[PDB]
């Protein structure tokens, strides 16, 4: 098993509204995994629940899915040891470049819906938290999923949470009725478009979390700019930016979408970009 | 006065962390806690209004409010209070499921009414009222914290305050979810989020148990969809607990009652 004692925290991986994740070492076998610190005070049977809940990630091996080493509770926190991930996320990738090239982001997104279909047929879990900060990329060149919802309980202590400043939550879900990994698609698409653009496209070119949730309720789903993308890619995140989750691409859908066959034909280097732009 | 010299003080072990600080226990002129404010870099017009607040609530005394003691500049940016060595309610009713009477649950209510009141006759507007901020020291007497420090518990755009929510949704009134105004906090909106602190009370659980998502429940508390369910009251409690608990969680701002009126009403339940 895991412990508290056997890690020596290097570094400060990030922090989010839940908790933080600090690059740390593993004595007994020496390697560097990162640590995430979720702090939230719950009942002694919620918080074994929550380990017993998180202990089916050790089956949860892909290409896409960030690795999982184990899970326990220390102090007022659940601590959730998973693969290190050198390239960090999306997010930070973001901040470095300007926006993310559209044959990358191709890759990422054929990553993406590898990820999602394997955790929906292989696990039947829906990730529920698609953000540029849950995908994480290697030195490598590898794309990955993480903070998909393995565990109910963890979903539900997490609820009780302070507020935010942005999200990526489709309509139907923040309406309360019936989601599907029609919300998980409708995440990747507002990532995407987030991605290729310099910024967050809830307001279209600040707003409080209320008024950015009204407006990705109440308002037309965002659009790539037109002129600067290619049509497949503006046809693809449109085919997921949709508000009917019915009318919505799934992912059988989006796998055989004419930009997710042209990215995948296309040869990027993905890591030596990477590595160019985060130093 | 003023300023603490941290050579004084000295952290212990640290407690966890919250909305804007993290808690770290102290040992100034006996048992303190010092909270590690997460501004980085205070901006000198924030810094003033941070020391202006720190003078108004140095000033307070009472004895359901823990004491300010102060701040200091010395350890990055920090808040020593008063030290309560007694569990939080929010661990009492949740996490350790601490089995109340219903007297005692009523107490608890007229305390809080009482420390409230006593903020709100000095217009000190405890923003983040929940359950996490009220302890009962020395089993019963309880002791509001966190409260004011609107200038550190905003983020601050510079020279202006970043003017956004912030803290635990649970127990934030609607109007400022929304933020419809500049300035939405108020003596109604804490008293609406002592209103979710009676139904935590008077049922021993969280609202919206049925909405597991911090953004659903943004939504549908904002756009009126989602309000907690007075189903869940016990069963034991008296019906004027329940109308004050409904008026105190009450959609609209205007309609909720002040803090007086929500002791005059309690003092008539203990009476029966
Ligand atoms: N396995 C990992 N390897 C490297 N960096 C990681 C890893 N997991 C998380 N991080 C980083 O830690 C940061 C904090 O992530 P989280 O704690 O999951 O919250 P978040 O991604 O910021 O999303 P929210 O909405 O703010 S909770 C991420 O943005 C990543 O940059
Ligand atoms: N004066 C205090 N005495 C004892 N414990 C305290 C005190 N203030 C805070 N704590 C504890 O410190 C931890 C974090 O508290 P805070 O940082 O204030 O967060 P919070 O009170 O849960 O919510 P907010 O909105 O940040 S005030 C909790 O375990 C509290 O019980
Ligand atoms: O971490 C989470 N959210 O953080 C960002 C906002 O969702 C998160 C959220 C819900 C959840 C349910 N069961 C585990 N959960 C998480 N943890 C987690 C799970 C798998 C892996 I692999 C890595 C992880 F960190
Ligand atoms: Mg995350
Ligand atoms: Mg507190």
């Amino acid at each position: 098993e895991l412990k508290d004692d056997d890690f020596e925290k290097i570094s400060e991986l990030g922090a989010g509204n839940g908790g933080v994740v600090f690059k740390v070492s593993h004595k007994p076998s020496g390697l560097v995994m990162a640590r995430k610190l979720i702090h939230l005070e719950i009942k002694p049977a919620i918080r074994n629940q929550i380990i017993r809940e998180l202990q089916v990630l050790h089956e949860c091996n892909s290409p896409y899915i960030v690795g999982f080493y184990g899970a326990f509770y220390s102090d007022g926190e659940i601590s959730i040891c998973m693969e290190h991930m050198d390239g960090g996320s999306l997010d930070q990738v973001l901040k470095k470049a300007g926006r993310i090239p559209e044959q990358i982001l191709g890759k990422v997104s054929i990553a993406v819906i590898k990820g999602l279909t394997y955790l929906r047929e292989k696990h039947k879990i829906m990730h529920r938290d698609v953000k540029p900060s849950n995908i994480l990329v290697n030195s490598r060149g590898e794309i990955k999923l993480c903070d998909f919802g393995v565990s109910g309980q963890l979903i539900d202590a997490m609820a009780n949470a302070f507020v935010g400043t942005r999200s990526y939550m489709s309509p139907e879900r923040l309406q309360g009725t019936h989601y599907s990994v029609q919300s998980d698609i409708w995440s990747m698409g507002l990532s995407l478009v987030e991605m290729a653009v310099g910024r967050y496209p809830i307001p279209p070119p600040p707003m409080a979390i209320f008024e950015l949730l009204d407006y990705i309720v109440n308002e037309p789903p965002p659009k790539l700019p037109s002129g600067v993308f290619s049509l497949e890619f503006q046809d693809f995140v449109n085919k997921c930016l949709i508000k009917n989750p019915a009318e919505r691409a799934d992912l059988k859908q989006l796998m055989v979408h004419a930009f997710i066959k042209r990215s995948d034909a296309e040869e990027v280097d993905f890591a030596g970009w990477l590595c160019s732009t985060i130093g | 006065y003023w300023e603490i010299e941290a050579s004084e003080v000295m952290l212990s072990t640290r407690i966890g962390s919250g909305s804007f600080g993290t808690v770290y226990k102290g040992k100034w002129h006996g048992d303190v806690a010092v909270k590690i404010l997460k501004v980085v870099d205070p901006t000198p017009e924030q810094f003033q209004a941070f020391r202006n607040e720190v003078a108004v609530l140095r000033k307070t005394r009472h004895v359901n409010i823990l004491l300010f003691m102060g701040y200091m500049t010395k350890d990055n940016l920090a808040i020593v209070t008063q030290w309560c060595e007694g569990s939080s309610l929010y661990k009492h009713l949740h996490v350790q499921e601490t089995k109340f009477q219903m007297f005692q649950l009523i107490d608890i209510a007229r305390q809080t009414a009482q420390g409230m009141d006593y903020l709100h006759a000095k217009n000190i507007i405890h923003r983040d009222m929940k359950s996490n901020n009220i302890f009962l020291h020395e089993g019963l007497t309880v002791k509001i914290g966190d409260f004011g420090l609107a200038t550190v518990k905003s983020r601050w755009s510079g020279s202006q305050q970043v003017e956004q929510p912030t803290g635990s949704v649970l127990w934030m009134a609607p109007e400022v979810i929304r933020m419809q105004d500049n300035n939405p906090f108020s003596f109604q909106s804490d008293v609406y989020s002592y209103g979710i602190v009676l139904y935590e009370l008077m049922t021993g659980e969280l609202p919206y148990s049925h909405i597991n998502n911090r953004d659903q429940i943004i939504f549908m508390v904002g756009r009126g969809y989602a309000s907690p369910d007075l189903s869940k009251l016990y069963k034991n409690c008296p019906k004027a607990m329940k109308r004050l608990v409904a008026e105190c969680v009450k959609k609209v701002k205007e309609e909720r009652p002040l803090f007086p009126q929500i002791l005059s009403s309690i003092e008539l339940l203990q009476h029966s």
